[PDB]
């Protein structure tokens, strides 16, 4: 898994 | 998106994630970067949001399809359709790779932009390295590579080890070396003293800092997990 | 999508449904329907469920927008772009509309398809009454009622109270009825003696068809308990 | 609620 990164 | 202003474009941007319209929100982005000023801590995350959703939609149906073409290999329809959601694809990281040439890396001054916009370098090579299958693969990955090597330089020599995006940056080269790079020892390596350097200095930190640092670092232990 | 063949345009929309796709999969079935040929049951569906999701996300965002904008007026930012999102909804509404219309309905022959296209017909005119605020939303609002009641009067000559079609559209006449109509009682009758009917003739019905059926019937059941 | 009608 990678940094998601969807949400701020 | 010319003649709208830099502050309404991340107005509505902020509108559009909260909308979940995620396309409309790396639109305004896209029109807030080529206002050619630089960008501020949340601006550049709203950026790689606004991106990260659009293309981790496409990545997943790229998966669905290709992953139907290769048992339909064991008409033309299937692969023409993974072509086109695959063009759709590489536009987006073209796309997202030209604003980060023009101009927003060349003026990045500050550690924590600058491998900000390396690190969204590396991912979107990383992107394309995902669907490459031709001349330009090889080409591709060090494109990837080179990107993630010199934020990951910047970074140790100027963010403790702690840092968010520091601790984001590894763990995305982690995955590029186990997943893009066939080097899982090399992945392995860098979470395991990613991890522990943090851990190391956690000490330091605020509460609200060691939220922010211990989320990632359970990304680091997740992956550890997996491949060990 | 004129260059396309018809049976391509079908099973891109079948692969783009896999891959959660939707406006590419509004886009083929666009493209199917234009053909001119009547549609199967199936093709139907895949039609139906195309625009449902594209439709169902914009209105999503509507909501989302809509909230905002009236709590800030407890900019014209937020009100702009509910519009944009407000205008690109109306499109699509707008454009099934007009595949409905040219020629779907008038060629649909069988009760079964006929009812199915005046159910979507309802529905995509609710949808633009959802957002209607101006001259037009009463004749928007009866364009919907004219609608559902032809394909109720058809459905209940021609189709059994268990039909899945006749019971979706009992369900959505009843939404209609509750939320844009204000008529929260002629709402409740509906899905109540559509709910008894359906349940006096679950017996004719085997396993499978029982199970399609009283799946619908419990939605009606949820709305009762909300409005009861 | 309406038919969710999302899922052929
Ligand atoms: C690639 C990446 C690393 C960290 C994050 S975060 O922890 O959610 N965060 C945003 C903020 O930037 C300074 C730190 C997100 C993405
Ligand atoms: C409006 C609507 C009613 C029923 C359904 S369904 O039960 O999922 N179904 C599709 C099939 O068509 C013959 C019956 C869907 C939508
Ligand atoms: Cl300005
Ligand atoms: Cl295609
Ligand atoms: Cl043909
Ligand atoms: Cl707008
Ligand atoms: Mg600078
Ligand atoms: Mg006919």
């Amino acid at each position: 898994g990678s940094i998601p990164g969807r949400r701020s | 998106m010319g003649s709208m202003e830099r502050a309404s474009l991340i107005q509505k941007a902020k509108l559009a994630e909260q909308a979940e319209r995620y396309e409309d929100m790396a639109a305004f982005m896209k029109g807030a970067v080529e206002k050619g000023e630089e960008l501020s801590c949340e601006e550049r995350n709203l950026l790689s949001v606004a991106y990260k959703n659009v293309v981790g939609g496409q990545r997943a149906a790229w998966r669905v399809l290709s992953s139907i073409e290769q048992k339909s290999n064991e008409g033309p329809e299937v692969r023409e359709y993974r072509e086109k959601v695959e063009t759709e694809l590489q536009g987006v990281c073209d796309t997202v790779l030209g604003l980060l040439d023009s101009h927003l890396i060349k003026e990045a001054g500050d550690a924590e932009s600058r491998v900000f916009y390396l690190k969204m370098k590396g991912d979107y090579y990383r992107y394309l390295a995902e669907v490459a299958t031709g001349d330009d693969k090889k080409r591709i990955i060090d494109s990837a590579r080179s990107a993630y090597q010199e934020a990951m330089d910047i970074s140790k020599k100027e963010m403790p080890p702690t840092n968010p995006i520091r601790l984001g940056l590894a763990l995305n080269f982690s995955v590029f070396h186990y997943e893009i790079a066939n080097s899982p020892e090399e992945a392995i390596s860098l979470a395991k003293t990613t991890f522990d350097e943090a851990m190391a200095d956690l000490h330091t930190l605020s509460e609200d800092s060691y939220k922010d640092s211990t989320l990632i670092m359970q990304l680091l232990r997740d992956n550890l997990t997996l491949w060990t």
